[PDB]
Formats: C-alpha cells, structure tokens, sequence
C-alpha cells in the first residue's frame, strides 16, 4: 500500500513539476527579452540623438535544437543592431570631444 | 685513457643538461 | 693525464651543479602544475556559483514584476 | 597671411616591454620545440 | 595512453592561448594608431582646407 | 523516478544556458551605452563655452556615410575653434 | 593595524639595532621582553608577559648578526628570524642577486610570509637597505621584486641609503646604485632617503660633535622611524597612516623619492636656554642645512611636504607656522599644488634614550617632502658612473659573477629616462 | 571519457591554430597597408584641395 501511494503521488508530482517549470521558464524569458528590448530602443534613441546632432547628416532606423537556435538568432540579432563602424565611430568621436 | 672516454660521456650529458634546464625555463615561464 | 683527469674533475663538479639545478627547477615546475590544477578547479566552482547567482538573480526579478504588475 | 605664418606645425603633419620581450622569447623557444616534437 | 594524451594536448592548447592573447592584444593597440594617424591626417586636410575658404 | 528526474534536469539545464548568454548580452549592451552616455556627458559639457555663433551654426558659415569622411563637419567646427 | 620591518645587509640591520632599542624604550618593553594594544604594531605578545618583535634581520656574512646573536638583545627576538648566509656578497651586484641571492631568498621569505600570516591587519613593508653595496643593493632589489610579485598591493617602504657626493666608501657603489635603482624605482612603493655625509654635518652643526660614530647616525634615524610610525601606535588630534602618506606625497607613479628632517635634533645644554616652540621648530624643519640628505632645496621646487608633530602641540599654532612658510620667500612650491602640506599631530612626546645624545623635549617634528631637489643626486651619480663604465673599469668582476652588458645598458637608460621626467615635471 | 576528450582538445587546437594564422597574417598586411593606406585618404581630400588652390 505505501508503494502504490507513493506512485500515484510521483505521478501528481511528475504532472505539477511539468506545469510549473515550463510556465516558469516561459515567464522569464518574456521578462527579460521585453527588458533588452527596452534596452535596446535606449540604444537606438542615443544613436540618433549624436548622428543628428553632431554628424550624421542622415539617420536610419533597422527593420526590427529549434528553440535553441531561435534565441541565438535572437541575441545575434539584437546585440548586432549597433555595428563596429558605430562602436569605432563613437570612439574616435569621444576622443575627438575631449581634445 | 678511459679516463677520457668517461669525460666525453660526461661531456655529451653536460650538453644534455644545458638543453633541458633551457627547455625548464621556458617552462617555468609560461606556467 | 693529469690534465685529463683535472678536467675530468672540472666535469664531474659542472655536472653536479647541472643535476642540483635540473632537479630544483623539476622540484618546482610540478608544484606549480599542482597549483595550476586546483586554481583551475577553483575557478570552475566559482563560474558554478556565478551562473547559480544569476537564476536566482532572474527568479527574484520576475518575482519583483508580477508584485509591480499587481500593485 | 599672418594668421597662415602662425603655427606651422600643428598645421603641417622601458622595463615592461624587456619582461614582456623576455616572455614572448621563452614562449617562442617553447613553440620552437612544440613543432619540432609535432613534425618528428 | 588516452591519459598521456590528455596531458600532452592540454599543455600545447595552453601555450597557443597565450601565444593568441599576446597577439591579439598588440594587434588592437596597433590597429587604434593606425585609426588614430588616419583621423589625424583628415583633421589637417580640413584645416587646410578652412584656411583656403 | 528516472524520468522526472531526466525532465528535471533538462529544465534546469535549458534555464541555465539561457540565463548565461541573455547575462552575456545585456552586459555587452550595457557597455555600449555607457559608452554613448559618457559621449553625450561631454558634448553637452564642450557646448557650454561655445559662443552663440557655433551654438546655431556648428556645421558651416545624399548616400550612405564612409567612416574616413564621416566626421568632416566635427572637424570643421574644430577648425573654426582653432 | 601592524607593519612588518626587514632589515637587509651591514647598514640596515646596524639601523635596526638602535630602532629597537628606541622602541622597547617607547613601550615599556624590558631586553628581556617583560613589561612590570600600543605596541601591536610593533610586537607580538605571548607566553606570561612575553613580547617579540616583527622583523627579521637577514645577511651573508654571519660577523655582524652574531652582534645581535649574544648582546644583551637575545633573549627580544624570534632566534631564526637572524638570518645568516656563508660568505658576503663582497659589494658585488651579481654575487648578491645571481650567485648567493638565489639561495637565502627561499628561507627568508618562507618566513616574511608566516610573519605576515601571524600578522592580524597587515598594513606595510619597511625595508632598510644601502645600495652602496652588494649585499644591501642587489639582495635587497631580488626580495622586493619577489615581494611585488607576491603580495603586490601592499605598501612598501624603503628606507634606503645613498652613498654620499664625495665622502664614499666602497669603490664600486656608483656601479651598485646604478644596478640596483632598477629595482629601487619600479618595485618599492615610497622611498625614504638617507644620506651619510649629511647627519655628519647635522650632528656636527647642531649636536656640536666633531668625531660622530655610525652609533650617532643610527640612533638619529631611528628616531625618524618612531616619529614616522607614531601615528599609527598612539593617539593624536589629526593621526596621519601609511595610506595617507601615499595617497598625499605621490603625485606621480615614478616620482616617490622624499627627504626626511627632524627638529629640534637639539643638545642637552641649549635645550634649556634655546626655546623650541612650535612657531619656530617648523621654521628649523625647513632650512636646507637639516635635510639628512645631502642636497640643496633652493635648486628647485618643493611637490609636497608632510609634518608630523610629537608631543605637546595644539593645531593652530601649525596652522600659523605654515602661513608663514608659504608666506617666506626662499622656498617656492611647485605652481601645481596650493594645499602643499599634509599636517598630522600625536600626543606621544619624543621618547629619549637613557645615555644618548638628544634630550627630553616636550615635542618635535617630523618632515618629509617630496621636491624636484633630486634631480641633482641622481645626475651626480649617473655621471660618476659612467665615468667609470667608459673604460670598461670593474666590469669583469660582474660578468665572470652573471652581469653581461644588457644590466648596464638598461640601467643607464633608465637612470637617464628617470632625470629626464624630474626634469619635465619640474616646470 | 578519454575518447570524447581527445576529440574535443584536437577541435580547439585546430580551431585556434586556423585563428592563430589568420590574425598573424592580418598583422602581416596591415604593416604593409599603413604606410600606403594613409596617403590614399590624402588624394581623396586632393582633388578639392587643389581646386581651392
Ligand atoms: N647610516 C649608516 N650607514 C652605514 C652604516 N654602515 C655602513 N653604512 C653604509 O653602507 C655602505 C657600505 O655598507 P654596506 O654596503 O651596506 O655593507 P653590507 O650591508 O654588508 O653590504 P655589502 O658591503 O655589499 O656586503 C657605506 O657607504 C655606508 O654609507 C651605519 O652604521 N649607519
Ligand atoms: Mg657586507
């Protein structure tokens, strides 16, 4: 009798822990893609802000296993958004400033 | 005059121990 | 012949100091491959807790944003 | 022209480094031997 | 035999690491003179040119 | 038991990763815009002695931009200040 | 807050026989090591009413540390910490870092670490040194460099001494100074210069003697260090640390190379008739004839001064004497700094030794400055060097003991890259 | 265990020498593109340059 009651509660369990943890970590991620969203339209708004200001003379916004490759696509995406030619620009501008 | 053979012998592993204790110190260096 | 076995002498002596040498810096390298090892076992344990610290760290701030959503 | 003559320059155009030298010279020795082993 | 291995190929990853950290770090200090005399040169050619308007 | 704890693992395993690289990108984004942020702390700054000539016209008296010639009208309010 | 003390070659550890003798005297402490919180940066307390220094004495010829093997200051210290080597380094750079360097540095710095574990809050090094010498000069250098790499953050202090403009000794210490500036430059962190031809003058001019022994040097030195060191021990209005010396005396990373005064370094029969208030033992401080080091301040600009006042002394008297130091004329300041000085005050007056030469004073100051006064000592040495070197003179000793010629060079170039940044940093 | 570190230990080594070759042959051709990249941007700037003049 203790073992069969112990299966059916290993399977209440297996059910609840299934639940819980894909809610869990669907919830995070929504979270924290909404966060570097922000973060990256924080991004972009200083980007126009020193090109129209300063240099920019024009400024122009971008567009925009599985589950794996989909948020490396996704982090690729948004953490190229800005290239090395702004990166550089902001340097050697910075520099430029100070002197 | 075995005496000499015994001294080349000590000579070649003289030459031996140079080699490796320059190995060594590269070794020491890089770890 | 006493030259040869002066220099015979001379090469006994040089291989001597080369021997105490070979095996100090020998004695050396192995406890600093020890230490090696171990720091590198530490620096594993730390990037475990790091990445331990960050769950939790994500786990508090969706916690923080249900409670801001409610209020 | 007076302001032209004026400053013509600007208008025209250690320790460590033996350490690090002495470091990047064991490293290669050590690379030396590393691809002569690799080779024979 | 896979143990000796294992020592051997550890050891030789490492000495190239470093080799790639030397060289990737002067590289970049090289790189930002050669950024930095490029600006430099522009900034004259536009004096130049002010002086000339 | 062996597969609860299989499931188990591969969840805690997935957050991991996931929490490790979205880390990895925000402190890189982070850096990017502190960065900007310090460029504008000393624009606005540099602006301050500028007289109300260049504070109007800092730029004089339609392709994409190359980066050698992309701050030629920076330069040219740095000549007009020398 | 503790701050261990090592004491390489003839030169420091005879300064350091009279630094604790001073010391046991400020604290109570009887030779024995028995008294009938202050002293825990200078000692460690055991057993019943037992307590022991932390210092260690270290060098090659054994002659000397027999000194202090068996006179009467046994019974003080740790009877391992008196390091001994087998032969001296005979005023050889390359004897004392390559050849015998390499084999008493495991045994002194095995025990330097468990003096440091012991240690409850470290907080600095200080190292007495000549580089007028091997021993001093290139054992010294090899044990700070494998200090650094160690610990590192750490404050060092060196308490080093230059051998004079003229009045030299050793024959080959332009050659030992020059060898070991490359390690006295770039690993030390505050330098604490002496220099043997001024406190002749000093104690000839003041303590009005005309045959002074080492004896006098050492105790009027040692008497620096406790100045030096008060604040950290006892109670003050404005305590003053090794950070505050640091952060303060160091407006450059290689430019910390400080002078050292003291005053009243006074007699025993005018101590009663000359009056040594503070208004005019500051104004003492700062005539160029008692700085213990050899050189002229009216050459060039002082960078930044620091006072430190034993004894009876209320703040606002320091204040008024230092208006009127910044008010006089032959002394200028470097155009850099306004706030030049950095004031501190004890409570503790100067604590004299039974038999000695100075006196029971109610108080007296302690100055050390960091000014562009230097430039002129290392070009002196610098030339007197190279002189030297043109023949290729005393130069086969070094390479038969490991020196070949890439030492000289790089010494040389660094000696001159070092006059060139005082020189440029001067105006 | 062995086998599967063996195979991963040769993937980096290789991985790292392919990157070790090419950063070092990116240093090779940016010595020789500094000295004559710098004068190119001057003739960019040296058609209206000379018209001024
Ligand atoms: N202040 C002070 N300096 C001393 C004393 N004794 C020696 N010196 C200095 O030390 C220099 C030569 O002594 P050292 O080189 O230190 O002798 P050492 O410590 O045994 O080192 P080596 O001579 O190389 O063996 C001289 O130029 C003196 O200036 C002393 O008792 N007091
Ligand atoms: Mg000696």
């Amino acid at each position: 009798k203790r073992i069969t009651e112990q299966f059916k509660d290993l399977q209440s369990k297996f059910r609840h822990f299934e639940l819980v943890d894909t809610k869990k970590y669907k919830e995070v991620w929504g979270m924290k893609e909404a966060d570097v969203a922000a973060l990256v339209r924080q991004l972009l708004q200083a980007d126009k802000v020193l090109h129209e200001q300063q240099l920019g003379w024009d400024w122009r916004p971008p567009d925009d296993r599985r589950a794996a490759e989909r948020e490396q696509e996704f982090w690729s995406r948004m953490t190229h958004v800005i290239s090395d030619k702004h990166t550089r620009v902001w340097g050697a501008l910075e520099k430029q400033l100070e002197k | 005059i075995g005496c000499q053979q015994e001294l080349v012998g000590l000579q070649n592993e003289n030459g031996g121990l140079t080699e490796t204790l320059a190995r060594l110190r590269a070794e020491h260096t890089v770890l | 012949v006493k030259r040869a076995e002066d220099d015979l002498l001379a090469a006994r002596r040089a291989n001597t100091s080369l021997r105490a040498d070979r095996a100090k810096l020998d004695e050396t390298i192995s406890t600093l491959k020890l230490e090696n090892d171990m720091v590198s076992r530490q620096v594993k344990g730390s990037v475990e807790a790091r990445e331990k610290a960050l769950v939790d760290h994500d786990v508090l701030a969706l916690e923080v944003k249900r409670l801001r959503d409610i209020l | 022209v007076d302001l032209e003559s004026f400053l013509p320059s600007r208008l025209l155009n250690q320790r460590k480094e033996a350490a690090v030298q002495r470091d990047l010279k064991a490293i290669n020795d050590l690379l030396d031997t590393a691809k002569g082993t690799a080779g024979r | 035999n896979a143990e000796r291995q294992i020592k051997n190929l550890e050891w030789e990853n490492e000495v190239l690491s470093q080799r790639f950290s030397k060289v990737q770090t002067e590289r970049d200090e090289l790189y930002g003179k050669f950024e930095a005399s490029i600006y430099d040169v522009q900034q004259k050619t536009g004096l130049k040119s002010a002086l000339l308007e | 038991k062996s597969s609860m704890d299989a499931f188990r693992a591969g969840q805690a395993e997935r957050l991991k990763q996931l929490s490790l690289a979205s880390s990895g990108a925000m402190e890189t984004l982070r850096g990017k815009l502190a960065v900007a942020e310090n460029v504008l702390k000393l624009a606005e700054l540099a602006r301050k002695y500028e007289t109300e000539q260049e504070k109007v016209l800092p730029f004089w008296n339609g392709s994409e931009v190359d980066e050698w010639d992309y701050l030629n009208c920076f330069f040219r309010r740095y000549n007009k200040a020398l | 807050r503790e701050v261990i003390s090592i004491h390489i070659g003839q030169a420091g550890i005879q300064v350091g026989n009279a630094c604790w003798e001073l010391y046991c005297l400020e604290h109570g402490i009887q030779p024995d090591g028995q008294m009938p919180d202050a002293f825990n940066t200078f000692f460690s307390e055991t057993g019943a009413g037992k307590h022991v220094p932390r210092c260690i004495f270290l060098d090659l010829e054994p002659t000397v540390v027999d000194e202090v093997r068996t006179g009467t200051y046994r019974q003080l210290f740790h009877p391992e910490q008196l390091i001994s080597g087998k032969e001296d380094a005979a005023n050889n750079f390359a004897r004392g870092h390559y050849t015998i360097g390499k084999e008493i540095v495991d045994l002194a710095l095995d025990r330097i670490r468990k003096l440091a574990d012991n240690c409850t809050g470290l907080q600095g090094f200080l190292v007495f040194n000549a580089v007028g010498g091997g021993t001093g000069s290139g054992l010294g250098s090899l044990l700070l460099e494998r200090l650094s790499v160690d610990y590192g953050k750490k404050s060092k202090l060196g308490f080093t001494v230059y051998p004079s403009p003229q009045v030299s000794t050793a024959v080959v210490e332009p050659y030992n100074s020059v060898l070991s500036t490359h390690s006295l430059l770039e690993h030390t962190d505050v330098a604490v210069m002496l220099d043997n031809e001024a406190i002749y003058d000093i104690c000839r001019r003041s303590l009005d003697i005309e045959r002074p022994t080492y004896t006098n040097l050492n105790r009027l030195i040692a008497q620096v260090i406790s100045s030096l060191t008060a604040s950290l021990r006892f109670d003050g209005a404005l305590n003053v640390d090794i950070t505050e010396f640091q952060t303060n005396l160091v407006p450059y990373p290689r430019i910390h190379f400080m002078l050292s005064s003291y005053a009243p370094i006074i007699s025993a029969e005018k101590a009663y008739h000359e009056q040594l208030s503070v208004a005019e033992i500051t104004n003492a401080a700062f005539e160029p004839a008692s700085m213990m080091v050899k050189c002229d301040p009216r050459h060039g600009k002082y960078m930044a001064c620091c006072l430190m006042y034993r004894g009876d002394v209320v703040p606002k008297d320091v204040n008024a004497s230092v208006a009127t130091i910044k008010t006089k004329r032959t002394i200028q300041f470097v155009d850099w700094c306004p706030t030049g000085f950095k004031c501190g005050i004890n409570y503790q007056p100067p604590t004299v030794v039974p038999g000695g030469d100075l006196a029971k004073v109610q108080r007296a100051v302690c100055m050390i400055s960091n000014s562009t006064a230097i430039g002129e000592i290392f070009s002196r040495l610098d030339h007197k060097f190279d002189l030297m070197y043109a023949k290729r003179a005393f130069v086969h000793w070094y390479v038969g003991e490991g020196m070949e010629e890439g030492e000289f060079s790089e010494a040389r170039e660094d000696l001159a890259a070092l006059e060139k940044d005082f020189e440029e940093v001067g105006a």
